RNA sequence: UAUCCUUUGUUGCCAGCGGUCCGGCCGGGAACUCAAAGGAGACUGCCAGUGAUAACUGGAGGAAGGUGGGGAUGACGUCAAGUCAUCAUGGCCCUUACGACCAGGGCUACACACGUGCUACAAUGGCGACUACAAAGAGAAGCGACCUCGCGAGAGCAAGCGGACCUCAUAAAGUGCGUCGUAGUCCGGAUUGGAGUCUGCAACUCGACUCCAUGAAGUCGGAAUCGCUAGUAAUCGUGGAUCAGAAU
């Protein structure tokens, strides 16, 4: 059923059901149905409209979805401003030698490729 | 560093006699040496096997 | 009441023969429990066949090591040689089936160089 | 019955004599929960449905290759027969192991399926060739 | 009932000082219970005959440690002093 | 066709030092001149300055920056680079 | 490695008795197990068939039989087989250098092509829990009990032994119980992201392990091809030699 991020875990046991989650996994699935008090062997189809209803608002509180993948990209783009080599590696579109990369060397790259 | 070799200096600081230390002669690592020689762990081995050390020999097995 | 030790393997099960109805006790649980679902497990009350007992006896094992297969041997011995001391006469009898007797063919690590630390390995035809 | 002893040494898929014969035994209940007749009697039955009688082998006789016909020993019948029941049942698609003996033992005494076409290729060897029957060997 | 423990490397270096030790305790003390042989414990090692090639050789070796009992009941001042002042075996080490 | 095998090369000066405050962490940034040193891991999360022949640059020693010359983190020449200098 | 016997036993065991914090632990005694040495045993001798005979075939007796099961070991000679960087050796060829010391840069370059291998896809196989047995070795800065952090590696801390009295060790499997029967379902665990300990002067390319999350290929997989016959195959785990240290 619906739960945090645009999730459909359906025809599972209510354990792996949220170790679907990017968010939660194995040992939060132990502990998220001990603390709601919810059977692990009950199927999703099976879970009454209350237990799911204690098992969204305390699994709401988690983070998940883009606000993270974005705090990612920004982490990989502070150090690609700078002068970091690790920068320089995620794009790996800088000069990988010993001559130049930016121009003669269509010798090992070929025919000139679109910017 | 030169400076951390203070033990060199007969005379120590402020600390009694005992405050003096080792340091190694030929390295100056004061981590592990070997009063005997008075060498480190890493030169002892070096000294060693280019056999500058005399009576000393690699035990076998 | 009577004593039969029994070796096979890496297991010994002494055996402790005693003039009863003609259930055995193997290791506090009945014959069928310890041994339940083994077709072996026959095998280890056949020496009581042959000089026809088992009505006539019961018997207490303790066994320990190795697997039940080993141990299905080692109270076999354990019986037969037990059998012994009751009627040494029973010995023409017993003795010709073989269950005075123990067993090699202690696995033994596959020796190199070769498969089966027995076998050597075969050369393609000359 | 020592029959009964042995196919649960190949229904036994994988050595597990303690649930092996946990599925043989609840197939033969449900055999007779869904056919009026005993699990043991349905069971023999099963088997003699499926066993040869002429083998032929080949014999590069001087010139070629001839397909003498030969009767075949009462030791390879029951092993075949034990054999082609446990693969057909592994061939089902019921969910239920214990329910694909038991009908596999239903549909052996019915008598279709693969295994029949078998019996009857290699019936239709025979015959086909009872010329070199002299050489009943 | 002094028991006396005789351990070492060689096998006959301690034959001869074991049975020197009972021999020379048979006059003065009583006859001892006689010097038996013991259980050995032993260590072998497996290293391979050529140093080139030929794995399936690695002979055995086995440096055993022997011991002794003895053990010489009803002492008297003479069965010491026959002792204490005779003593030759040096691979031998005596436990009184 | 780098070369270290057993032997690296840690000037035996700011090599007993960094170790000097390894006693309770590490200690706020540090000067060196002979940057033929090695970085190790000893020099993680402390501030090593190397000498660039004018001044002492602040050199933040990382895991990943471990095995490379000291001087390597060491701009000799200066180069305004002209432009926007973005990124 | 088995049959049995003799000699010995601080390995073993109320087998037998007594005590028992009921742990052989203790008293105690050597039967049993085991350790070590020596010795005993198949030789086709006996029975039936065949044959000139050997010997073959069947059978009884027998723990095992026709070399019961296995190692080390590889001839007159072959390929002028491999190695003169294990060593030895005939000839030939170099002495400011094809000698020596030291710093730094690698052995881990590609648009493609090949050989040899590893990872790939459960339910005697395996997994989860519980629980009962082995032998041979290793350990000084090293093996590392125990405690604490982590579904962790391994740390921080730290006892003990120097070692048939401390540790590496948990033996794996078995045994008892449960799950499951082919639905990509906590089954299967690859791959990948994040965090993080460590051995090591270093581990981006080359690590081991695992916390956290993700979680595919599969439901026995194209042409072909490999090992195996009784405690054997397949499968799981452990130890050791080489060794400061990376041993699928």
């Amino acid at each position: 059923a619906r739960i945090a991020g645009i999730n459909i875990p359906d025809h599972k046991h209510a354990v792996i059901a949220l170790t679907s989650i990017y968010g939660v996994g194995k040992t939060r699935s132990k502990a998220i149905l001990a603390a709601a008090g919810i059977a692990e062997d009950v199927k999703i189809s099976e879970l009454s409209e209350g237990q799911i209803d204690t098992l969204r608002d305390e699994v709401a509180k988690f983070v998940v979805e883009g606000d993270l993948r974005r705090e990612i990209s920004m982490s990989i783009k502070r150090l690609m401003d700078l002068g970091c080599y690790r920068g320089l590696r995620h794009r790996r579109g800088l000069p990988v030698r010993g001559q130049r990369t930016k121009t003669n060397a269509r010798t090992r790259k070929g025919p000139r490729k679109p910017i | 560093r030169w400076n951390a070799v203070l033990k060199l200096q007969t005379l120590p600081r402020d600390s009694s006699p005992s405050r003096q230390r080792n340091r190694c002669r030929q390295t100056g690592r004061p981590h592990g040496f070997l009063r005997k020689f008075g060498l480190s762990r890493i030169k002892v081995r070096e000294a060693a096997m280019r056999g500058e050390i005399p009576g000393l020999k690699k035990a076998s097995w | 009441q009577y004593y039969g030790t029994g070796r096979r393997k890496s297991s010994a099960a002494r055996v402790f023969i005693k003039p009863g109805n003609g259930k055995i006790v193997i290791n506090q649980r009945s014959l069928e429990q310890y041994f339940g679902r083994e077709t072996a497990r026959m095998v280890v009350r056949q020496p009581l066949e042959l000089v026809d007992m088992v009505e006539k006896l019961d018997l207490y094992i303790t066994v320990k090591g190795g697997g039940i297969s080993g141990q299905a041997g080692a109270i076999r011995h354990g019986i037969t040689r037990a059998l012994m001391e009751y009627d040494e006469s029973l010995r023409s009898e017993l003795r010709k089936a073989g269950f005075v007797t123990r067993d090699a063919r202690q696995v033994e690590r596959k020796k190199v160089g070769l498969r089966k630390a027995r076998r050597r390995p075969q050369f393609s035809k000359r | 019955s020592e029959l009964l002893a042995k196919f649960v040494n190949i229904l036994m898929v994988d050595g597990k004599k303690s649930t092996a014969e946990s599925i043989v035994y609840s197939a033969l209940e449900t055999l007779a929960q869904r056919s009026g007749k005993s699990e043991l009697e349905a069971f023999e039955v099963a088997l003699e449905n499926v066993r040869p009688t002429v083998e032929v082998k080949s014999r590069r006789v001087g010139g070629s290759t001839y397909q003498v016909p030969v009767e075949v020993r009462p030791v390879r019948r029951n092993a075949l027969a034990m054999r082609w029941i446990v693969e057909a049942a592994r061939k089902r698609g019921d969910k239920s192991m214990a329910l694909r003996l038991a009908n596999e033992l239903s549909d052996a005494a019915e008598n279709k399926g693969t295994a029949v076409k078998k019996r009857e290729d290699v019936h239709r060897m025979a015959e086909a060739n009872k010329a070199f029957a002299h050489y009943r060997w | 009932r002094i028991r006396i423990r005789l351990k070492a490397f060689d096998h006959r270096l301690i034959d001869q000082a074991t049975a020197e030790i009972v021999e020379t305790a048979k006059r003065t003390g009583a006859q001892v219970r006689g010097p038996i042989p013991l259980p050995t414990r032993k260590e072998r090692f497996t290293v391979l005959i050529s140093p080139h090639v030929n794995k399936d050789a690695r002979d055995q070796y086995e440096i055993r440690t022997h011991l002794r009992l003895v053990d010489i009941v009803e002492p008297t001042e003479k069965t010491v002093d026959a002792l204490m002042r005779l003593d030759l075996a040096a691979g031998v080490d005596v436990q009184i | 066709p780098r070369s270290l095998k057993k032997g690296p090369f840690i000037d035996l000066h700011l090599l007993k030092k960094v170790e000097k405050a390894v006693e309770s962490g590490d200690k706020k940034p540090l000067r060196t001149w002979s940057r033929r040193s090695t970085i190790f891991p000893n020099m993680i999360g402390l501030t090593i300055a190397v000498h660039n022949g004018r001044q002492h640059v602040p050199v933040f020693v990382t895991d990943e920056m471990v095995g490379h010359k000291l001087g390597e983190f060491a701009p000799t020449r200066t180069y305004r680079g002209h432009a926007a200098d973005k990124k």
